[PDB]
């Protein structure tokens, strides 16, 4: 019932929105997870990884310059902007929102939504594997080597590219070779991430969970957290649930949202 | 620290 939810939206003083692919997938972004999901041989899982950073770098350069290119063409979705526009409405009356994202595509920012934790990182982010140094980077293309690259056909043939012209570190006196800065199979979130997102999340009195499900991961880390609390929980996916049954608005989160959010 | 996906 939109009545009954938009009663709490109506009182919240302090509102979490956790995101998930479903609200990138409808903004025309590959995930790289499901049977659409190759690039070239290979799906995300093979290639998000430290092991195939250490053995084939130019080949998971290659990978994310093509998702960084292609955002150029990506843009926000009906969902995205919903919740930016919230965040600003109510935010002036006092009101936080603030949205914990599972997504790397920058989107969110790109929408307006300022109150943004990226707990995957980001594809415009870089990390140096010597120094540690992040930075922002939404450079087309991230260096000279990598221009023209990355092309998703199985019989494209690889760059090859020598791991000095990769990106590289900007500080002349580290140089050591950049990598996206986003969380890879295999590795840890970031702590100091995690302990901000617990305080928001144990503060918040009202709970959205966006293109993913409160009973899949990362929602099933904190929304039960919240839902102890005796919060509201409610989910905007295109999943189903069965036909016995907080709070469940089914279908693409672009047209529910919006009208949700007024 | 918690693995990406729980390691599945
Ligand atoms: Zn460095």
């Amino acid at each position: 019932d939109l009545t009954a939810f938009r009663e709490h939206f109506a009182k919240a003083k302090h509102i979490a929105i956790i995101t998930g692919a479903g609200v990138s997938a409808e903004s025309g972004v590959p995930t790289f997870r499901g049977p659409g999901g190759f690039w070239r041989k290979w799906q995300a899982q093979d290639l998000a990884t430290p092991e195939a950073f250490s053995r084939d770098p130019s080949l998971v350069w290659e990978f994310y310059h093509y998702r960084r290119e292609v955002m150029r063409s990506k843009m926000p979705n009906p969902a995205h902007l919903a919740i930016a526009e919230c965040e600003a409405r109510l935010g002036q009356q006092g009101r936080s929102v603030v949205i914990i994202t599972q997504n790397i595509d920058e989107l969110h920012h790109r929408a307006g939504s300022k109150h943004v934790y990226e707990i995957h990182g980001s594809l415009f982010k870089t990390r140096c594997m010597s120094c540690g140094e992040v930075k922002a980077n939404h450079k087309s293309p991230i260096c000279p080597a990598l221009d023209g690259k990355g092309a998703p056909d199985p019989n494209t043939k690889e760059a090859r590219i020598p791991v000095e012209l990769l990106p590289r570190c900007e500080r002349k006196s580290c140089n050591g070779l950049l990598r996206p800065h986003v969380v890879w199979f295999g590795e840890t979130l970031d702590s100091d991430i995690l302990t901000a997102v617990e305080r928001e999340l144990e503060k918040c009195d009202l709970c959205l969970v966006v293109g993913t499900s409160s009973i899949v991961y990362p929602a099933a880390m904190f929304a039960p957290q919240v839902a102890s609390r005796g919060v509201p929980v409610a989910e905007f996916n295109m999943e189903c649930t069965p036909a016995t049954q907080k709070y469940h608005f089914e279908g693409p989160c672009g047209s529910t949202l919006p009208p949700a959010l007024e | 620290g918690v693995l990406k996906e729980y390691g599945v």
